[PDB]
């Protein structure tokens, strides 16, 4: 199948 | 500490501003899987077997990389601009297998405890530079956050042809040299 | 030496009794500072210096981001481990063996080139098992999914390497006498 | 982070529960100027220089100590228990000055990232039990608040192998770590 | 494997300048981690990590801690700085200098000659190598500086040189324990 | 060569 | 003296800057005529004289020809130079330098023979030197000579005449040497 | 013509009609690096780091030896028969080091423009035909399509002795002596 | 590894 | 048209290699003569012009203020330069690169650069992959004013076949040099 | 005369008679980095990243013009009273962007050449004077001691909309008009 | 810290 990662989050910056 | 059978890193993002440069990789107990060239859209996997059955949507990578852009901005307000503390790598060269005089061998410089990531790892024989039969790694991550770096020389040992590995790095006064010879 | 501002965020995951026990934990570094991160045994963001409360709390009021990553334990890690199974821990790399010298006594068995990491090397003289004077280094990592150990040992008799390896079906030995 | 052209360690404390162990010295730009013999209520300069010109009241080290027992009873039951995690320390051994194969010299064992401050350095020539002539420094401490520690031996530098033996829970065998006159 | 629970405290001055630029930072460790701390700059104690606050608020309430904290960059780091003016400050040692070469002295054959420059203190060094007089700028591999432990310092320096006739090679060291330059030579 | 000082520590509430 | 009939295939690679700048050319050759090639620049068969086009027009009608052809610059050309990178390029031997006069008297014109003789790769320097002042005149050097063996040879000779304490050195530079040869002949 | 820093010639493949002969042999930069004896199946490499390390499979060359016969047979029939020219060799004995009475030696006799490629290179020792310690390189293409064959002969040097170089070639009258001796 | 070489086109004949 | 009169002072500061090699000039300007300078490489007030004979030699006369001045390479020069250093020498405006022209007869082909700072910056023309050596028109570099810099290089050309034109950028806010393309047709 | 990789102007006085109108600013390589309104005791930074980590203290401004005033009564007493020369200035104006119908743009105008420093700096938009969207620099320094100011306006590229720039000096008889449509 | 720069001086008048 096809290989993926993790998902990075967004901070409140502006 | 985490004990685990397997360590796997699904997701090594970096990103810097002196570049600007970043690096996408995924690592399986301390070795490199892939890293995601950024500037061609382009997933380099570093083993011929991960070539043929493994597959990786390039795209995941700029999308998670310019998050980190992103927050690069905060952190460096939220902090009131604390830039990084250059440490002092430590260099270490060996060969790749033992030593026979005339029989094709390869040299390996390992630069541990990198930081920032930013270094050269140039390779010299017997006094000159080489250019051909020279290849490296990327970024591996570390325990501490730290980054350690592995640069490759394919030689041939002879009686009379002595090897250095040259590191230059911001936490270095000098450009360090490492020695190698066959005794 | 023109200053650097680095972030950094590692997705790792730990694997215990194969993809049974598996635990994500989601670090966001700056610099070398870790100041938020994600544990599955936790459930919830956590913040780990001043620098992360106000990034911590934020992102557990939403949702959408703290669903899509505690689902992320079985969509990120235990997805990519079905492919080591097949790839990566399927890897076998015979070793390369070689005895050599560096009235006393230093014998450098070097057993180079090598994957996984899983080795046993026992010294013999004639056969009696060196349980004492072996001086051995810690797993050396080449970086190109290879490993390499070197194990050394401080009248006529026969020394022998042995060399035990999930890629060999039979023990390598290797001997050495002096002259 | 901080710059600075000296640094200074006012109070290098240390206190763990396994055993009645503590630590109370001073640094100054990364090396040992004393350590207080916490059982002998005893000042010990590392300098003959330093013996005769300085002068520091053990009595303010037992005072710091103490403290450093009842904080420890206190974050003990913040963190519920939590124990300390084992390093694996790396060991490097060299001389003090060239070998000339008859001068006298001193072998000089620097055992980097020790965590914690438990362990045992032991010299050994040619697989015997090397037991004077040996001393060592005490727990210097590093910038990620682990430590490193320094042996030393006094020896006759002879066509005889030497070797440093550390013992710590962090590894799973005893580490040797070899050195021998080119 | 025995457990283990570690308590560490580390008041430490900064200098800078001497004693003009001073700044006093006292860190509170549990196990590895620092859990609390007082910067001078800041003025207050500080929180490090979650085990802080119930310690870091306790701290800055009581008056007589923070007034004998901050007072601390006087009394320890100002205080020691003018007896280590006098000691440590001022502690010269000269620089023992040989060279030896590592192979055996061979015809033509290529060797590399060590300069150990042992036995010194303070840190601040420079070492250069010269051929004929010559300054070798390139091929000269230098060890980093390393600590012996014992208020002494030690780096080698090596050249690789190729052995052939009249070859006068000569080591210059300098330090700041040294009025003149220590020049070392060694003849093929 | 006065009286030499150091560190001094902050007691932690404990029961 | 019998007739004969001569043909020749040579599949050569021209690589510059390593495996960036690569070029391939094939040359099909009867006799000495060359009389089709095959360019990568190019990128067809092309005929060089009245003998080709009926071979080189047939040779770009099959796809499957020209394509396999096409291929060549990375099975052939860029797969071996990956194995040259390991053993070819980098063999290093370095030259013994050898001095002798071609009669040997003193205010007698002479000529000093500075013999390298078992040196690889191509790249040297000869250069005299009397009484360390570089004679830039009356040096007589011959051509590389290729041994054939993988190894090369070079004959530098000195036009003068010898005196009392003239002491001439011969300085030789190559790849394989980090630092210059120097052999010195005293009169 | 052609600039380049290396140039290789991976597939030297000679096919002649007298009577008949072949050679198949790799170059790089003007140097043997093998040769396919096509009589018995075998590469033989000219260098004793070439023959551990490397390998080539000598299928190949007879396969594509098979192609010049055939491709042989046509330009044959469209050049109308167009016989070979028989060149003049130029030849060159010389020594690989320098000659000190005594010391073991390796003469060398170098025979520039050599076409066709059919030639008796036979050595003489005071008169005497010499059989042993003699041995030659294939021929070795030139970039005019000629060649140039280069035979050795391990020596004892001597005040006797008169070395020399018998070369037997169409384009000759006669066979061609060149003449060396110790000075 | 295994070497490769100059593979001959071949011409129509007869 | 009312008589002006006009009186300036500049305290001016040179900085070369960090702040190893800095220079301080204090001018002194009537109008638009300068009359009198404090130099910190001469180290005391020079009168320049008639006009200042009688201040530089008052300035001179008193030590303190002698003194004060002499201060200002450590107290304005270098001690702004550290500010500078976490500011301004950290700017870095990364360039927005536009390709846009100003058929067989000949046009011009404009390469507009704009928004960067700082000001060091190359531009460079490329036909397929043959560097332009003519026909480069460029324009100095135009200081906007409000901390960013703009510069355009035209290109004259005729646009035959089928040539990809594109112009290469380099400038210090980037990691690999800016491409543009523009095709023929 | 006098190169340097970096020139900064920390003290950019000015007072003049007429107004009685003064300015104290402070650049780095040619531009602006803050001015000192007199009137209100405000430093007025000119970027959003020196408003973040910069403070300057508008008193030593107050101060330091405030000398100039009694410098100035002197010079004009020692040179006989000898008044400024009214400059020619030279008027150009230009846009910040490339120029794209419906996508906002910002015209710039520079005044270039100034002395003494008064002028009127006013846009035109077919005729009418523009007051929104208006701001401008203040005095910039030249080396030849006189001065250059730049108008900003931004605005809409429209087909039917030609925009001017109007200066007014006294060096000039008529007020100077620059003309700017989108081609 | 606080920026500032440029101190004048005064003549005498
Ligand atoms: C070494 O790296 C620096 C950046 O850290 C770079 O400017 C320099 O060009 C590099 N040197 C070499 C020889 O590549
Ligand atoms: C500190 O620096 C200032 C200016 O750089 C200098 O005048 C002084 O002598 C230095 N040392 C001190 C204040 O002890
Ligand atoms: C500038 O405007 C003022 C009034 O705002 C006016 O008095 C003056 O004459 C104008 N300047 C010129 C050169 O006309």
């Amino acid at each position: 199948q096809v290989e993926l990662g993790g998902g990075n989050a967004v901070e409140v910056c502006k | 500490d985490i004990v685990a059978d397997h360590v796997a890193s699904y997701g090594v993002n970096l990103y810097q501003s002196y570049g600007p440069s970043g690096q996408y990789s995924h690592e399986f107990d301390g070795d490199e899987e892939f890293y995601v060239d950024l500037e061609r859209k382009e997933t380099v996997w570093q083993l011929p077997l991960f070539r043929r059955f493994r597959r990786f949507d390039p795209q995941f990578a700029l999308t998670n990389i310019a998050v980190l852009k992103h927050n690069l901005n905060c952190v460096i307000k939220r902090s009131n601009s604390t830039a990084a503390t250059n440490e002092v790598p430590e260099v270490t060269v060996f060969s790749k297998s033992p030593v026979t005089l005339g029989q094709p061998n390869t040299l390996i410089c390992l630069v541990d405890n990198i930081f920032p990531p930013v270094v050269n790892i140039t390779w010299l024989s017997n006094g000159h530079s080489v250019t051909e039969g020279v290849s490296e790694t990327s970024f591996l991550s570390k325990s501490d956050h730290s980054f350690f770096k592995i640069s490759y020389l394919t030689f041939l040992p002879s009686a009379d042809e002595i090897y250095d590995c040259k590191v230059e790095h911001w936490g270095l006064d000098e450009p360090l040299l490492k020695h190698w010879e066959p005794e | 030496s023109p200053e650097d501002f680095v972030y950094q965020f590692k997705g790792m995951c730990y694997f215990t009794n194969g993809t049974e026990r598996v635990r994500l934990v989601t670090r966001y570094i700056y610099n070398r500072e870790e100041y938020a991160r994600f544990d599955s045994d936790v459930g919830v963001y956590r913040a780990v210096t001043p620098l992360g409360p106000p990034a911590a709390e934020y992102w557990n009021s939403q949702k959408e981001v703290l669903e899509r990553t505690r689902a992320e334990l079985d969509t990120v890690c235990r997805h990519n481990y079905q492919l080591e199974l097949r790839t990566t821990l399927q890897r076998r790399v015979e070793p390369t063996v070689t005895i050599s010298p560096s009235h006393h006594n230093l014998l450098v068995c070097s057993v180079t080139d090598f994957y996984p990491a899983q080795i046993k090397v026992r010294w013999f003289r004639n056969d009696q098992e060196e349980t004492t004077g072996v001086v051995s280094t810690p797993l050396i990592r080449n970086g190109d999914w290879t490993f390499q150990i070197l194990v050394m040992l401080e009248r006529g008799d026969v020394y022998t390497c042995h060399v035990e390896h999930p890629s060999l079906q039979n023990p390598i030995i290797v001997e050495w006498r002096a002259q």
